């Protein structure tokens, strides 16, 4: 029976003439699945799982809404249904694979967090389809999901998608991105060494003035900020051909010029680092 | 003309032009390949060194290329220190490209200088430099030193840890520096520190690029340091399961593939459960193919036996059901992997509640077959390969399915294209070769299929006739009918290439159908456009004629035995004359001539034996003088002992001197030698001292591998002759006539089972030779080396091995036994210095030191013999047999002292 | 990836002697 | 030697590993696809970054057909606002293409980096190599394009040495001509050095 069904399915795939035999095969598969659900108990899908896979493969329909399916998927996410979520995700992916439409910019963040919370097997393709023909600011949703949602592995993909679609490190939304890089995460060093070697020099100077600026809120982590300073001093593009490790100790080669209040802010920041002392000690 | 090439190319090296120097430098690797001896290697490498020292930075890249290519000759350099100093004298220059080239040269030279400290200091100093080409060359040389040195490994562990998580040195450089951590397996705590750093890196830089590089590095560390490979297999299962990215999953696939190929015994049960479970709920198909490819490679080893180990019903196990729905999947490759898994479960461990899967297994194969027959694409061709290999293995493991197996195959031999007839004929050939009882069950059906090929296409036609007539010869285990010969003959008269008929003729000579071999060899004899090929085909024709004469025998008829033996000897002698005429200096056919000569000697031993059995009926009981051996027949059968034992020794000598044949040719030589031992034991148990036999064959006479039908019929004949010998042991008189009848029936039984010209008679796959350039002074021709007759002669034999192709295909050289001997050529004869030494080659080189004591007065004859020892342990007697001449002079003061004394 | 291990006739397993034999033997292309 | 030494094996065949595990289906990208990706009337740097980042992994022989679109579209890569990976990765792709098709690449890059038009050939570039230093004003503060220009200038200086030697050797039908060629080469290299050092000055607009 499995060999006969596999032979019939290859003919249905090859024989794309009007899909009438495809409809007959789908009806036969639905009837066989109903009979197997009604009668088959001990033989738990030894060959009926092949029929289930064929029915899932033949159910690749095209959604005609492509806007209300996000709400249906969000409702299915609260209901905690696996096959319903898989069918909804497969329907949403084919609809996005069609001609582009106007997607909502509010429910997309909730839908992405729902497929990232539960283990979704089709998360990457759905995210690629949603971010390819995106009718809105995808970087804001990606940054919000990265900063707020504490997804363990999948956030790494989100990190990739950040650098995959935001050309610089800072392009359009500076505030959320600055609080993403500097806070009071685990992906922080990669994006920070990016921003060391990614951004244009005027943008780097804008960040260096806003970072060591006068601010009593202490919105930036001192370790990341100070290491960003020390990296910007010794970028290999600055010293790309200078003779190395034969200097004069009396001579000073180059420095970075900052202002008086910049010096005061930097020294109070480094002493605020030095006053933490959770377990480090005096030495 | 060995150093003359060196002076020519170094005359090219002393030009003032960059082009001629570059031409000589890049011509050096051919000269390296032509003479591989370390005198030339050392000289040319020192010349390359002091050309590298002064150069315009483009010669340096060429010498770097030559050093990269000729890596296996690097251990032959003698003056290592001068070479490395001349190379190292460029690090202190100020051109960064020249420095980078010199660090790359150090990285290439890493094998010969593992523990040079200034090299490590230069790598560390240039490693944190600012010129990018210097940095990249430093990472290359750090990778190449870190694979061999340990102190370098720990210091560079600290340094590369700092520069990877130093947050400068951008992401491309980090990707370049993680393989430094890959090469870092030398010590336990070093490996643990590298493991912690890699775990921190993979959780700290969660990208697509760095995760792939770090995971490949981490698994090379795991496969190098076999202390916690299960931990990495575990971590790979969480990375393959809980990660949304796709390329990371693909590395997890190729990673588990490498780990299952390397160390499959460490795969635990829950690891296979996790891999199968992750293979179920995947939505993609390429990922499905990858995981089940990993499980298919895991199914061919002892991991299944660990998986199906006692202390759940194995029907409910995840692997078998996963194998079922991927065997019944739409895609061809996943079906091939699944049917491999199911076949491997069937061939493996024999628990009762798996046997039902056997049925599923066989149906799966034919289902897959009818999917992949009518497609004609290289992917479908590979699916045919995989399916037919599974068919062979499935029929091999469980013979009681096998008959069903073969009949299903014949069904798809009715309706498939010209590329599917082949390899199905090959599968039938293998199955009908080792297990013969099914072969006849085809017989005539192949006839009508062969008839269809009368009107088939032309492009793949010749190979297809070759395959069909080969499986015809294999299936005809007893004989071929005259009508079968007629239909085969008329079909290849209808259309043939001329080389196709040669392949059919040699297949028939292999299997034992020598009459069709006769006819096709006639056809070849009228053909063909060269001298020695004509003589070769004439020799093969004569051999086929003698073997048909040997097939024309009748049991219990000694007259026909003498007649047909005489016909076989005369046809073999026309054939051996043709073989001797066919021998060429370029192709010195040595196996064929010796095999045919010993076959002739075996049949003449049989002829003298049969007429000696006739002598008891052709002479008196003894004489009137004799009234415990009486008569000339006792002396004649003692001569039969001498001849048969010498013949067995000569068969052994032919076995030991080949080393380049396959298993089948060697086993056939063993069959002939065992026939000689059989007849020798049979005679020395019946007539010549029955008293001290007392054995009655106290060894096993059954449960044989039976790799060929000829082997099986040989073993049956051997067992029958030994049964006749045990029964007729000590009942009758020492001369007797049941004894002579026993020898007669033994000779008839040996000559009834025809012959098998094996693969090494026709084609040679592996060619291995040894050089052994003797250098005491190498002499010239008749000029002998002068020795002073108060000191020994330091012979200094040195050798190199030459491989024809695919280095070692069947057997691999483990050690080589050089033997030396002397001989007083003036006329024991100087046996006092027979010497033996064992050599283990490094790459190809043999270097030993031999001292030969020439003491008496005269001209002595040094002979040098080689003897290859293989991996299993069998010694093989090949070698050039090199001879050299020495003259022994005397000191005039010593001569006057001996005259005065 | 080969089905028959003792196959005498693979894609390229032909030694030199058989190579010149094939070269001088496929050219004629007729058999009586 | 720089072009051949950037071809060498770096550490562990990481590039081979990437071309094994990331370019399974890159046949969708085409030179003309990059052509309208560049020539969009807004500046959508995301899709061109997509295409070029996928173009990193290809071999140089497979990267030959994209030389036309890359070289023709270098000139757009000078406006204030281009992201830095576009410049750096076009520099990397130019370095990859420099290993296979160097002369045609250089003569095509001269005709694109010129200010905004004269179409220049290889003979004019070998006669005079200072047109390489006659590029756009914005090239002087774009580090990847200046790196390309510097490799190009060094190559054309060596080219002019070989060309003057060959033209002197052919047109004999001798010491004075040889020393005149030596003086021309010396003054030529000195002029190239002086123009480079004057590029190294800070401009008066930023001072």
């Amino acid at each position: 029976l499995q060999m006969l069904q596999w032979l019939d399915s290859p003919g249905v795939e090859g024989g794309p003439l009007r899909a009438q035999l495809r409809m007959l095969a789908s009806q036969a598969s639905a009837g066989r699945r109903l009979s197997d659900v009604r009668g088959g108990l001990l033989r738990l899908a030894e060959a009926l799982a092949f029929r289930q896979d064929l029915e899932v493969v033949s159910s690749t329909v095209r959604a005609v809404i492509a806007t209300l399916r996000s709400g249906e998927q969000c409702s299915v996410e609260p209901d905690l249904i696996s096959k319903v979520l898989q069918g909804l995700i497969e329907v949403r992916s084919p609809h996005l694979e069609e001609l582009l439409t106007a997607f909502f910019s509010a429910t997309a963040d909730a839908a992405s967090p729902f497929p990232a919370c539960k283990p979704v097997v089709v998360v990457s393709s759905l995210l690629l389809q949603e971010e390819e023909p995106l009718a809105g600011g995808k970087p804001g949703a990606d940054g919000g999901s990265l900063e707020a949602v504490r997804l363990g592995p999948s956030s790494g993909l989100l990190v990739d998608w950040l650098e995959m679609l935001d050309p610089e490190v800072v392009s359009s939304c500076p505030d959320l991105q600055l609080r993403l890089l500097f806070s009071r995460p685990s992906f922080r060093p990669y994006l920070l060494t990016l921003f060391t070697h990614q951004s244009s020099w005027p943008t780097l100077h804008q960040c260096i003035r806003v970072l060591l600026g006068k601010s009593r809120e202490q919105r930036f982590d001192p370790s990341a900020s100070l290491d960003f300073l020390w990296a910007c001093i010794h970028v290999p593009r600055i010293w790309q051909g200078r003779d190395q490790r034969t200097p004069q100790k009396r001579r000073e080669e180059l420095v970075l010029r900052v202002q008086g209040p910049e010096l005061i802010s930097l020294v109070e920041l480094i002493l605020a680092e030095a006053e933490t002392r959770s377990q480090d000690g005096d030495t | 003309d060995a150093n003359s090439a060196l002076m020519e190319l170094d005359k090219g090296l002393r030009s003032g032009k960059l082009g001629e120097q570059c031409e000589a430098v890049v011509r050096f690797p051919r000269l390296f390949q032509k003479y591989p001896f370390p005198i030339l290697i050392n000289s040319a490498f020192l010349k390359l060194a002091d050309v590298f020292r002064v150069g315009n930075n483009f010669l340096r890249l060429c010498v770097l290329k030559v050093t990269q290519q000729s890596e296996k000759h690097l251990e032959k350099i003698l003056n290592v220190d001068e070479f490395v100093k001349r190379i190292f004298s460029v690090i202190h220059s100020n051109d960064p490209v020249a420095r980078a080239i010199t660090l790359r040269m150090l990285g290439s030279l890493a094998s010969i200088i593992p523990e040079r400290k200034n090299a490590h200091h230069s790598i560390r100093q240039s490693l944190d430099s600012h010129d990018n080409v210097e940095v990249e060359a430093a990472v290359f040389a750090a990778a190449n030193f870190s694979a061999q040195s340990k102190d370098f490994a720990v210091g560079i562990c600290n340094k590369i840890s700092e520069m990877i998580q130093g947050l400068a040195t951008p992401v491309d450089l980090k990707l370049k520096l993680i393989p430094i951590l890959q090469h870092m397996h030398h010590d336990a705590i070093l490996a643990s520190s590298a493991r912690q750093l890699l775990q921190q890196l993979v959780t700290s830089y969660p990208s697509t690029k760095m995760v792939i590089v770090s995971l490949h590095t981490f698994t090379l560390l795991a496969a190098s340091s076999l202390v916690d490979t299960p931990k990495q297999i575990q971590l790979l299962l969480q990375y393959l399961k809980n990660d949304p990215r796709k390329a990371v999953k693909r590395l997890a696939i190729q990673d588990l593939k490498l780990l299952a190929n390397k160390t499959p015994h460490t795969w635990s049960r829950e690891n296979i459960q996790a891999l199968c479970e992750c293979a179920l709920q995947t939505p993609y198909d390429s990922l499905k193919l990858g995981m089940l490819s990993v499980l298919s490679t895991l199914s061919g080893t002892i991991a299944i036996k660990h998986y199906f180990s006692i202390v759940s019903s194995p029907r409910s196990s995840d692997l078998v059901k996963l194998a079922q729905e991927c065997c019944y999947h739409n895609n061809r490759g996943i079906a091939a992997h699944g049917v491999r898994v199911l076949t491997n479960i069937t061939v493996s461990c024999q628990e009762k509640d798996l046997l039902a899967l056997e049925q599923d297994a066989v149906f799966g194969l034919e289902s897959l077959l009818v999917l992949c027959s009518q497609d004609d694409s290289p992917g479908a061709q590979a699916t045919l390969k995989i399916a037919l290999n599974c068919m062979v293995k499935l029929a091999k493991g469980r013979p009681h399915l096998s008959q069903s197996v073969v009949e299903t195959l014949l069904t798809q031999l009715h309706s498939a294209q010209d590329a599917a007839r082949i390899l199905m004929c090959h599968c039938l050939a293998a199955i009908a070769m080792q297990l013969p009882v099914l072969g006849d069950g085809m017989l005539g059906d192949l006839m009508e299929l062969y008839k269809v090929i009368g009107r088939s296409a032309t492009d793949k036609q010749q190979e297809l006739l070759v395959s069909l007539a080969t499986v015809i010869f294999v299936a005809s285990q007893k004989a071929l009918s005259v009508e079968s010969k007629a239909v085969i003959k008329q079909q290849l008269e209808s259309v043939s290439n001329g080389w196709t008929v040669y392949r059919i003729a040699r297949q028939a000579s292999r299997m034992g159908n020598h009459d069709m071999a006769k006819e096709l060899y006639q056809s070849l004899l009228t053909q063909v456009a060269s001298e020695h090929f004509y003589f070769w085909l004439n020799s093969l024709k004569e051999f086929s004629h003698a073997e048909q004469c040997l097939t024309g025998l009748q049991e219990e008829n000694y007259s026909s035995a003498l007649s047909c033996i005489a016909e076989s000897l005369k046809f073999y002698h026309k054939g051996i004359a043709s073989l001797t005429a066919a021998s060429t200096p370029l192709n010195p056919l040595s196996f064929q001539c010796e095999f045919v000569k010993l076959r002739i000697d075996l049949l003449q031993a049989f002829s003298q034996l049969i007429c000696t059995c006739n002598s008891l009926k052709t002479s008196p009981p003894p004489a009137i003088a004799t009234t415990q051996r009486c008569g000339r027949i006792s002396n004649q059968m003692k001569q039969s002992m001498e001849e048969f034992r010498s013949l067995a020794s000569r068969y052994g000598d032919l076995y030991q001197a080949s080393f380049d044949a396959d298993s089948a040719t060697l086993r056939n030589v063993e069959l002939q030698q065992q026939s000689c031992l059989l007849i020798s034991h049979a005679i020395e148990a019946l007539i010549l001292d029955p008293e001290s036999a007392s054995f009655q064959e106290y060894g096993s006479t059954g449960t044989a591998h039976a790799d060929s039908e000829y082997e099986r019929r040989m073993m049956s004949v051997y067992n029958h002759v030994l049964e006749e010998v045990e029964s007729l042991n000590r009942k009758y008189t020492p001369v007797s006539y049941m004894h002579t009848a026993c020898l007669c029936n033994a000779i008839i039984a040996l000559l009834k089972v025809p012959l098998s010209f094996q693969r090494y008679f026709f084609q040679k796959l592996q060619s291995t030779s040894i050089k052994l350039a003797l250098s005491p002074s190498p002499r010239n021709p008749a000029e002998p080396i002068a020795v002073q007759n108060n000191q020994q002669l330091a012979l200094k034999v040195e050798g190199v091995v030459q491989h024809g192709s695919k280095p070692g295909l069947f057997r691999k050289i483990q050690s080589v036994c050089l033997n030396v001997s002397s001989t007083l050529q003036s006329k024991i004869d100087n046996m006092t210095n027979e010497m033996e030494q064992r050599v283990e080659p490094h790459n190809d080189y043999f270097s030993t030191q031999f001292l030969l004591n020439f003491a008496i007065l005269g001209t002595h004859n040094i002979t040098v013999e080689s003897s290859v020892k293989d991996a299993n342990g069998i010694v093989w007697k090949t070698g050039p047999r090199t001879t050299i001449f020495v003259k022994s002079l005397e000191d005039p003061y010593s001569q006057q002292i001996r005259l005065q004394q | 990836a080969h089905v028959w291990e003792d196959n005498w006739d693979d894609d390229n397993v032909e030694d030199d002697f058989s190579n010149q034999l094939r070269a001088e033997l496929e050219k004629h292309g007729y058999k009586m | 030697v720089d072009d051949w030494i950037c071809e060498e094996e770096i550490t562990g065949t990481d590039a081979l590993l990437r071309r094994m595990l990331l370019t399974n289906n890159a046949k969708n990208h085409s030179p003309k696809q990059l052509q309208e990706a560049f020539s969009a009337v807004p500046v959508n740097n995301t899709q061109v970054m997509q295409i070029i980042e996928h173009l990193t992994l290809l071999s140089a022989s497979e990267l030959i057909p994209y030389a036309e679109v890359l070289t023709s579209n270098m000139s757009q890569l000078l406006n204030s606002g281009v992201p830095r990976r576009i410049l750096q990765t076009v520099n990397k792709l130019w370095m990859v293409l420099n290993t296979v098709m160097p002369r045609r690449l250089w003569v095509m890059t001269v005709n694109a980096l010129q200010p905004s038009q004269q179409k220049y050939t290889q003979n004019d570039l070998m006669i005079d190599p200072l047109i390489v230093l006659r590029c756009d004003q914005r090239v002087h503060r774009c580090p990847p394009l200046m790196d390309i220009t510097l490799h190009m200038l060094n190559g054309y200086l060596l080219a002019s040495k070989a060309y003057l030697s060959a033209h002197l050797k052919e047109t004999e039908q001798e010491v004075t001509r040889e020393e005149l060629k030596n003086a021309l080469l010396a003054a030529q290299d000195s002029a190239a050095v002086q123009i480079l050092l004057e590029i190294c000055l800070p401009t008066e607009e930023e001072k």
